[PDB]
Order: C-alpha cells, then structure tokens, then sequence
C-alpha cells in the first residue's frame, strides 16, 4: 500500500554534510508533496520543510532556510534532504512523510525515521558478555539470564536471543551513553526445563563496525 | 505563527476507561487540528484531522472534538496498546506547528519487582574490570529506588540506571543498573548488593551475591 523506506542512520562528525534519502512507495509522486519532519529527541515534532515532487520547489521552515536543502530523484521517486555543515545540535531523527494537501497541512503516512548523531566520537565495537546466575531460581520455576552489550559506538545494535525463537521473556534495556560509549542489557527469563537443557544464546551484531557475535550463557556457577 | 499548547503532559487511565486529551491553539485556528499517536518506538499515525474526522481505519474510540483556541482528543475503552505520545498539529496557516504531546500511561494493578543480580562474568573479570548486573523486571507503580551496597557500605558512585518504556501488554516497568567495577576493587571486597524500595512492600526487596554452588 503507500511505503515510505529511508536510509539507514549516519555517523557524521561535527561539520560534514549528509543527504538522507525518502524512497516513496504505493502512490503517485508527482501528485503529493514531500514534508519533512525533524524529531529531537528532547523537543516533540518540528515541520522542516515541503517539496512541490511535481514542480520540484521547496518552502523551508524559518529555523531551516540556509543548511537544510531539500531536492529529490524523481526518477526512483526520491525525495532527498541534505544538511550542509552540521553542528551537533542537529541530534534528531528526520522523518519524511507525505503531504496529503498542497503545502504538508496533513502528514498521512510518515516514513520511518533517519537518525542523526553528531559526534567526534570513534566507532568502537562492543564488548559482549553472558550473564548466567549464581543459581537462585528466579520466581516460580524460572531462571532469568541476561546478556549485556559494553562499551561501543554508536547506537543502534541488535539483540537478539536464540535467533529470535526467544521472543517472550525478554526486556531488552535502553542503550546508555556513558559519556564517550554505550552500554545494553537484555534478561530473558526461561523454565528451568529449557535451560541449561536448551542451549540459551545471546545474538549481537554491531554494524558499524561490523561485528556478530554470539554467546552460549553457559551455566557458570 | 500559531502555538499549540499540550498540558498536561503524561496523562493515566485504567484499561477500559476514558482519557482525554487536551489541546490549544493561540488565536481561533477554526478547527484545523490535526492528532497524531506516536506509538514507541515507532513512526506517527494521523488518526484525525478537521478536529473530529476521522483518518481511513483509526477505529471510532478515538473521538476527535472542540473549536476556536480549544480542542481535546477523547479515547474510550483504553487498550493496553494505546500508550503512545499523542501530539496536536494545526493546519490553518504556515508554519503546520505541533504541541508538546501527551504520553497515555495506563494505570495497572500493583506488581512487584524480579530482582536478578549479576556476577561479573569471567571474561570480563580477565579484562581487568567487573560489572554487577540487578535486573528488576515487571513492577508498578512505576518508582522503585535501587540503591547498591558493597560490603553494607551503600555504592552512590558507578551505576548506570537504564528503564524500560512501558510495556503495551502487561502494563509494567524494568530497570537495568549496571554498577561497573575494577577486578582489583571487586577482590578487595565480598558482599554485593542490589536494594530496592518499590511500593508493593515496606520491608525492601533486597538480591545480594558471591560464588558459591548450587
């Protein structure tokens, strides 16, 4: 039906320039602007712009005129913003969805969201450790055992445990900044049938650095 | 420009009842709001505009209302999944500008902590620092103070507190404190603690650690 796919997150250092992508999907281009949205994490939602896809020109808000542009390859159907210049307060996660109106006065169907981190900081892969118990069942006939992701950069990586076939059970904490890298816990909590019968594992990849690692949580105790 | 304004910002109600949303515009933007639901960790859904029309598939609980500088967003029957930041947009006049939002808890029964602490782990252990790890998992009310005690000597310093959002099936809470050590001042001493003070109890719920087996 109408998708709107865009890139994956970037890392720039304070200063570069990036040209996040919309690729849009399900409608006609040519008939439906583009809005793009600006989402701080400390701040709610900010309308940055919209495109005429048709005609092809922008009105910019008045926090944006100057290092935001937007532009779009109509040819894929395409719509494109890029920041020149950035400075770190540009921390966000820029959405691009579509103008239902002439002018964006209606978002109808929003894409997923680019996030933006401006940062100096190195990418630094992860540490990756199974946290099995010093036994103590945990609850009513439960064991819980956790995995916890240190020190990388930058955000996101993917836990996941047992390949995904561990889906119920687990919470998976919010990544950390611990002023230069972050740190991450899941805990799943499994019958004492299943584990250390089953083999319990603990799947993360960090991508920027392009890292997979697995860990068997092992009973050690 | 216009300037939408949300208060209250967090708003709690029971599964199956009402809630309301309140938001206002500074001048009579006659009607044009727009409501959306930003679901966690997720993107928004346009669930009405005009004030009260509903978008295509955003079923009827969700009443849209109000006029000039006042509007509100009523939700009936409230769903464990109805947790979300619900903003306002307006759509009169240039600049579209939004509200704060509105984050929709839903007030549950009492629930009380699973408390895990952790070892440090071997191979952490080898590369010369040690990390504790208490998981308290599935509480409410949401507050529950955790508070680390090597060797009765309360721990204020080297913990990082990370908290789960809520969660949209069983309406709980869970925290991760991760006290990080050195090897060297993890065998200095012997007795690690987790504590925490939730309100299911009076007497603290307290997992305390050292290797032995099992």
């Amino acid at each position: 039906q109408i998708q709107l796919v865009q890139s994956g997150p970037e890392l720039k250092k304070p200063g570069e320039t990036v040209k996040i992508s919309c690729k849009a999907s399900g409608y006609t281009f040519t008939n439906y602007g583009m809005n793009w949205v600006k989402q701080a994490p400390g701040k709610g939602l900010e309308w940055m712009g919209w495109i005429n896809t048709n005609t092809g020109e922008p009105t910019y808000g008045e926090e944006f005129k100057g290092r935001f542009a937007f532009s779009l390859e109509t040819s894929a159907s395409t719509a494109n913003l890029q920041i020149n210049n950035l400075k770190n307060e540009d921390k966000a996660t820029f959405f691009c969805a579509r103008g239902e109106d002439n002018f964006g006065s209606l978002s109808d169907y929003w894409g997923q969201g680019t996030t933006l981190t401006v940062s100096s900081a190195k990418t630094t892969a992860p540490s990756v450790y199974p946290l099995a118990p010093v036994c103590g069942d945990t609850t009513g006939s439960s064991v819980t055992l956790g995995c916890l992701v240190k020190g990388y950069f930058p955000e996101p990586v993917t836990l996941t445990w047992n390949s995904g076939s561990l889906s119920s059970g687990v919470h998976t904490f919010p990544a950390v900044l611990q002023s230069d890298l972050y740190t991450l816990s899941s805990s799943v909590t499994v019958t004492s049938s299943t584990w250390p019968s089953q083999s319990i594992t603990c799947n993360v990849a960090h991508p920027a650095s392009s890292t997979k690692v697995d860990k068997k949580i092992e009973p050690r105790g | 420009d216009i300037v939408m304004t949300q208060s209250p910002k967090f708003m709690s109600t029971s599964v199956g009842d009402r809630v309301t949303i309140t938001c206002k515009a500074s001048q009579d933007v006659s009607t044009a709001v727009v409501w959306y639901q930003q679901k966690p960790g997720q993107s928004p859904k346009l669930l009405i505009y005009w004030a009260s029309t509903r978008h295509i598939g955003v079923p009827d609980r969700f009443a849209g209302s109000g006029s000039g500088t006042d509007y509100t967003l009523t939700i009936s029957s409230v769903q464990a999944e109805d947790l979300a930041l619900y903003y306002c947009q307006q759509h009169y006049s240039p600049p579209w500008t939004f509200g704060g939002g509105t984050k929709l808890e839903i007030k549950r029964a009492d629930a009380a902590p699973t408390v895990s602490i952790f070892p440090p782990s071997s191979e952490q252990l080898t590369s010369g620092g040690a990390s504790v790890v208490c998981f308290l998992n599935n509480f409410y009310p949401k507050d529950i103070n955790v508070k680390w005690k090597i060797d009765g000597s309360e721990r204020q310093n080297g913990v990082l507190n990370s908290w789960t959002d809520q969660d949209s099936k069983d309406s709980t809470y869970s925290m991760s404190s991760t006290l990080t050590l050195t090897k060297d001042e993890y065998e200095r001493h012997n007795s690690y603690t987790c504590e925490a003070t939730h309100k299911t109890s009076t007497s603290p719920i307290v997992k305390s650690f050292n290797r032995n087996e099992c």
